[PDB]
């Protein structure tokens, strides 16, 4: 698509990147201070781990990836898609035995006419 | 080849000096707009050096992005200045090179929610799936309009098609009455786009707000706040060079071993005119919006207006 | 232990005040010590928004029963070089609550205090004055 | 005004009606009830006048005769005004009253400050749980008490003087 | 669903309490309130001190509104008691609190602009609220927590020279309260993100007894400065406040009646401060003076009950004090703060919102916990 | 659509800053009867015990055997209830208010130390 030997640029320009930004922590670790490790996360500092004054946190969270709603009119028709699809797949062996059985029927009737 | 190293090291010295100094300028002017002296012009260069000075914290929940994903996203922004536009026809430009320009913008953001999600406590889990909504919410509005324009300066004769290099040959502002109506139409489309990439004005959601003032980056804390606050600077370069780069490209011609320096001025001072208006009068006349208005707004009032001015100046050709 | 490069941070303090049961009086000088009039920008100051990125703690109030192990968690997380600053009458032994079965006073028993201002509630000025001579105290302990 | 002083005597007896009258032209009606006539009484406010809000929820201690008082207004239609106080009294060998979370929905918030400051369990309110005071605390060493269970007298600290420790 | 706090130590916030909430991904399903972060045992330490020590350890209870605490109590001490207070005295308390309600004003229309954005609208009316400020720092002390009622009546008087100190900042802020008149009413921001949030109906804001702003917002007209008569506030003019009157005709109290009632309190106290300046006498401020018989007579006033109700700047509040003979100062004292029903008013008003509502439905009504975990 | 503050902003941006340097100019002026640090007389003290009935914040101990008192004023309140009570006036209020320091046990914030205490005795 692009050039002939162009993808071997794109690695030639990226690992010179890397060299730079990982050149710069090699440098701002010697000047100032060390590490250490802390745990409670900044994170509304009241409890880090506790048990129970009033109920409290350790109620994480699951794949939710979608907080918004374009129109809000495309939501219905995409569940209203996958419900059907979704109570397609039965997983009884006549499915299975009648779905080929009508695939056959389907290719032969097509090549008879043209 | 040994001469685009030195191109990709020298302009990326130019540009993170630069950068900075025009965040200098922004914060005076908005400081003077409501009675106030304000900070000294050079101000992040020694907010720089004290995030580069203190102590580092790792969470004791941390995998191994934490400490890695503020290194790939500089990584793929200094990777980024290759394929730009700064005046001149830039280093790399091949006959592909615009989907190249669209995923690299595209995934440097997508490092900075996976660095800001692999972490602990959840605040850092709410200030993602806020990140990623905005971030799949405003990339079909440029898509279209970059794609009708290079699209459009392909009729009248060009050798390296759907390239940035192919953007200086011939612009917008020759294709007769009708065209000048898709370029006021484009400028509001652009312009929409990149308040809303550098996420400042109404679209100032995922930074400052995790519920009242927390924001995205609440955990990060030393040296890799300091790379972050870097790496953010040079992509609102970079964003406006693109804009100022489809929208109007006035060089001077002026052969020479430096006239690709007064060129390079002049881009230059075409981007400060650009940010000047977006960024700073943006800023100081309205707060923020919300991210369930935020997301109905790019569909309704921003990708419309782009299908309106891609049919209507395909109608020109 | 110090090392060097830590000059910088006495032309760019970035602060968080740390509230512990006040009624109110000097958390607004805290926030009209950066309104136009007593502007407080052109050193540098900035009210940040967690304790990671913070440098200057600022903590008033009498220290309330219930407060007292949040003070000190929000103590470690602050990173290097730090100052603290306690500001009002009530950190400095209460003012009129020194006599609860609530209160535990002077702030300098549960963490290590730097400069105390004094007043009820003090002036904007004073707690400016009180930045800039801790500030000098850290460029001091610096050399 | 001041006619619902009679329409309450007329109607309830053996009660404690008096208007009180100070120094700017204000007057106030206060009563002192028993128990079941305190529950009658908090049943006819409401037919009354239609509804009417009321502020506090004071409890206290006067020995082993525990009380709890109220400030309901009502007739604040017109710029003259009329406000009631009541005041009910128990035991402390047994400390019950009757709650009134049926007709003013904010009383259990009051009662729960009751319960948790001086003795005074009521009936059998929706929730008993506490609120400001903490839970890592002792269970029956009720602060606003007077000499029965004060606090201990031992964690009473001072944070003193320069002079005293010199 | 997710259970997340709210911290008693944010930015944003000037007080620390815990409003936990159950999430369903943004919605709201359910939020409840703990409290008891500030609570310095008030009543404890005031069942030992005098009567002299009360009126200043009632002051120090809160900062904003300093003094409506010192007011309520001197009036439910003289109605137990029972001591006269001359014209003067009564004069000076309905100008210096209505003097004072400005600040306490101002200060909430810049907050609830800092917490949308709009860090302008923060700056601009913190510099107009100066005037106010130096013209209090002029007559009492210091800027808040200033001292100047007694037992017996004021403690300085205003004279000549603070009357063209006064007569300055009114027509000052005759020329400001027209901008932000005009900024308020047609803004893209204001009205897409202060509007049809938290709707109050007046069945609930009736019978849960919400009170100031939040009350005569969704329609309640009700004013302890008006619904008793109280002091010299009759004769010089005084009625109620309806966001009919500045803001078209709507009744809909959501968020946005509420900085409308809130910008009509100004309107009507810069015409009842004007008019209350010139109709005062001269005479005695100081019932009996030269404070020292007075500490010589706290051993003979008392045996009674005593109630004292005000209009405070976000509410009504109340006091009792019940104090016994041969004694140094009383035996029972107690306070209610506005913000109590109002706190469990709105937490059924958050009745599955959003998540980024909570912040401009909280500080819409003054969330000033220093009263409220006393 | 609506931006009402742009022509607010853009008459602002040509006007001066409107502020206050403090480390190059003296504060904002105080008023006459302003409160600030409490200044105390030993030579004037009949030593009748008025002022700690009336203090509501401890900074007072009336000590015997010498009729004086001492004090610690970093707990002060500023409430003039000390000033408008002692009938010997040897409690005056001064007009001071920078008071920053390091320790709270300087020697500015106490008076009567214990070795005058005894050259009094
Ligand atoms: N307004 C008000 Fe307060 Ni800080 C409350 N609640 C005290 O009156
Ligand atoms: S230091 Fe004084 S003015 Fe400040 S909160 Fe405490 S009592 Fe109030
Ligand atoms: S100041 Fe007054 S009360 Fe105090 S010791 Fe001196 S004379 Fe006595
Ligand atoms: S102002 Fe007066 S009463 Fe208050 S601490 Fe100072 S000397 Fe004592």
């Amino acid at each position: 698509m692009f050039g002939y030997w162009d993808p071997l640029y794109f690695i030639i320009v990226f690992i010179i990147g890397l060299i730079l930004a990982y050149l710069l922590n090699l440098w701002a670790k010697k000047s100032g201070m060390g590490t250490r490790e802390v745990g409670e996360g900044t994170k509304i500092f009241i409890s880090g781990e506790d048990p129970e004054k009033v109920i409290p946190g350790f109620e994480h969270l699951e794949g939710y990836y979608t907080g918004r709603n374009t129109m809000w009119g495309l939501v219905n028709g995409v569940k209203k898609f996958f419900a059907t699809l979704k109570n397609d797949h039965t997983g009884l062996l006549p499915d299975y035995v009648s779905y080929l059985l009508m695939t056959t029927a389907f290719i032969l009737v097509i090549l008879l006419l043209r | 080849i040994v001469y685009g190293v030195i191109g990709l090291i020298l302009i990326y010295i130019y540009v993170s000096v630069v950068s900075l100094l025009f965040s200098g300028i922004d914060r005076k002017l908005v400081a003077r707009m409501q009675r106030r002296i304000g900070p000294p012009i050079l101000q992040p260069f020694y907010d720089f050096l004290k995030l580069m000075s203190k102590e580092t914290i790792i969470p004791k929940t941390a995998n191994f992005m934490f400490k890695a994903a503020p290194i790939l996203m500089l990584a793929t922004v200094i990777a980024l200045l290759a394929y730009t536009p700064l005046g001149f026809p830039p280093i790399f430009g091949t006959k592909g090179d615009i989907i190249v320009f669209i995923y690299l913008l595209t995934l440097a953001d997508f490092f900075l929610v996976v660095g800001v999600m692999s972490s602990g406590s959840p605040y850092g889990r709410i200030g993602a799936a806020r990140g990623i909504a905005l971030l799949v919410s405003r990339e079909p509005a440029m898509m279209l309009g970059v794609f009708a324009v290079m699209w459009a300066i392909s009729k009248l004769g060009v050798e390296k098609p759907f390239s940035l290099s192919s953007l200086y040959e011939h612009t917008i502002w020759d294709f007769g009455p009708v065209a000048w109506v898709a370029g006021v139409v484009l400028i509001y489309v652009f312009m929409a786009w990149l308040a809303s990439e550098i996420e400042v004005g109404f679209f100032n959601i995922p930074e400052a707000e995790q519920e009242i003032a927390e924001g995205t980056l609440v955990e990060y804390s030393g040296r890799y706040l300091g790379i972050i606050k870097l790496a953010e600077s040079i992509k609102e370069f970079i964003a406006a060079s693109l804009v100022v780069a489809v929208l109007f490209p006035w060089q001077l011609n002026i052969p020479g071993v430096q006239g690709y320096l007064i060129n390079l001025l002049l881009h230059t001072l075409k981007v400060f005119i650009v940010l000047l208006v977006s960024k700073t009068i943006f800023r100081t006349i309205t707060g923020r919006l919300k991210i369930s208005q935020a997301v109905n707004l790019l569909w309704t009032r921003v990708f419309t207006a782009s299908v309106i001015g891609a049919l209507l100046l395909a109608l020109g050709v | 232990r110090i090392a060097q490069l830590c000059k910088f941070i006495g032309r760019s303090p970035w602060v968080f005040h740390v509230n512990s049961g006040s009624c109110n009086g000097c958390d607004i000088e805290i926030i009209a010590a950066l309104t136009p009039r007593y502007d407080a920008e052109r050193f540098g100051v900035k009210l940040v928004g967690s304790p990671r990125h913070a440098d200057i703690l600022l903590v008033t109030g009498p220290v309330t029963n219930q407060s007292l192990e949040r003070v000190k968690l929000v103590y470690e997380q602050t990173p290097d070089p730090k100052i603290v600053i306690a500001i009002g009458a009530c950190p400095t032994g209460g003012s009129v609550f020194y006599e609860s079965p609530f209160t535990n006073a002077p702030l300098d028993r549960i963490i290590p205090v730097d400069v105390f201002v004094p007043g009820c509630p003090p002036r904007p000025e004073a707690i400016l004055h009180g930045v800039v001579l801790a500030l000098e105290k850290l460029a001091k302990m610096i050399k | 005004a001041e006619m619902v002083a009679n329409k309450i005597k007329e109607r309830f007896p053996n009660a404690e009606v008096v208007v009180k009258t100070n120094k700017w032209g204000r007057e106030r009606v206060w009563v002192r009830i028993s128990r079941e006539e305190y529950k009658e009484l908090m049943k006819f406010i409401r037919e009354l006048d239609p509804e009417a809000h009321y502020s506090i929820g004071i409890e206290q201690d006067w020995g082993d005769e525990l009380g709890f008082l109220n400030h309901i207004l009502l007739f604040y239609d017109e710029p003259p005004g009329v406000s009631l106080l009541i005041d009910v009294h128990a035991p402390k060998d047994n400390p019950v009253l009757p709650d009134t979370s049926d007709i003013f929905p904010i009383s259990l918030q009051f009662e729960r400050e009751g319960m948790e400051m001086v003795g005074l369990d009521f009936e059998g309110a929706p929730d008993k749980r506490r609120l400001f005071l903490p839970d890592d605390f002792p269970e029956g060493i009720y602060p606003l008490r007077t000499d029965e269970k004060g606090v201990p007298e031992e964690m009473v600290k001072n944070a003193g003087h320069p002079y005293l420790l010199r | 669903w997710v259970k997340i706090p709210f911290g008693p130590i944010h930015p944003g916030l000037e007080e620390p309490e815990k409003f936990i909430i159950t999430l369903d991904g943004e919605r709201i399903v359910n939020v409840d309130v703990k409290l008891g972060y500030n609570l310095r045992g008030v009543q404890w330490i005031g069942m030992r001190r005098n009567y002299v020590q009360i009126m200043y350890l009632a002051e120090r209870m809160c900062g904003i509104c300093s003094f409506s605490h010192n007011h309520t109590y001197v009036r439910a001490v003289e109605e137990m008691a029972g001591i006269e207070v001359p014209e003067r005295a009564e004069y000076i308390r309905v100008i210096v609190g209505e003097l004072e309600r400005i600040h306490s004003h101002l200060l909430n229309l810049g907050v609830v602009g800092h917490d949308i954005g709009y860090d302008t609208v923060l700056h601009l009316t913190w510099l107009a609220r100066e005037r106010v400020m130096d013209v209090l720092e002029a007559v009492s002390g210091n800027r808040v927590n200033y001292s100047m009622v007694t037992i017996g009546g004021v403690r300085r008087d205003i004279g000549e020279k603070q009357k063209r100190l006064i007569l300055d900042m009114i027509k000052y802020y005759r020329e400001v309260l027209p901008q932000i008149e005009d900024v308020f009413l047609h803004d893209s921001t204001i009205e897409a993100r202060l509007r049809d949030v938290a709707v109050v109906p007046k069945k609930l804001a009736i019978e849960m007894g919400a009170v100031g702003p939040t009350a005569r917002g969704s329609g309640i007209k009700e004013d302890s400065r008006w619904s008793e008569q109280l002091g010299v506030y009759p004769d010089l003019g005084i009625k109620p406040v309806t966001p009919e009157d500045v803001t078209g005709e709507k009744a809909r109290g959501d968020v946005y009646d509420r900085m409308a009632v809130r910008i009509g309190e100004l309107w009507m106290s810069l015409d009842l401060l004007e008019h209350a300046l010139d109709q005062m006498p001269e005479g005695k401020i100081k019932t009996f003076p030269k404070d020292n018989i007075l500490v010589a007579k706290l051993k003979l006033l008392g045996d009674g009950e005593g109630i004292g109700r005000y209009e405070a700047p976000r509410g009504e509040l109340v006091h009792y004090v019940r104090g016994q003979k041969g004694r140094d100062g009383p035996v029972r004292w107690k306070p209610r703060e506005p913000t109590f029903p109002n706190l469990f008013t709105i937490a059924k008003a958050l009745e599955g919102n959003e998540l980024a509502d909570l912040v401009v439905a909280i500080a819409s009504i003054d969330p000033c916990l220093s009263c409220t975990d006393r | 659509i609506r931006l009402p503050l742009l022509p607010t902003v853009i008459k602002n941006l040509f006007k001066k800053p409107a502020t206050n340097p403090f480390p190059k100019t003296e504060p904002v002026p105080v008023p006459e009867d302003f409160r600030g640090k409490l200044v105390y007389n030993v030579d004037k003290c009949v030593g009748c015990r008025m002022c700690v009935t009336v203090c509501p914040a401890g900074v007072f101990v009336y000590l015997p055997e010498i009729r004086k008192v001492t004090l610690w004023i970093g707990r002060c309140v500023m409430c003039k209830q000390c000033v408008d009570v002692c009938p010997t006036a040897a409690l005056q209020m001064s007009d001071e208010f920078l008071l920053a320091s390091y320790d709270k046990y300087d020697a500015k914030l106490i008076y009567l130390t214990p070795e005058e205490a005894e050259d009094i005795k």
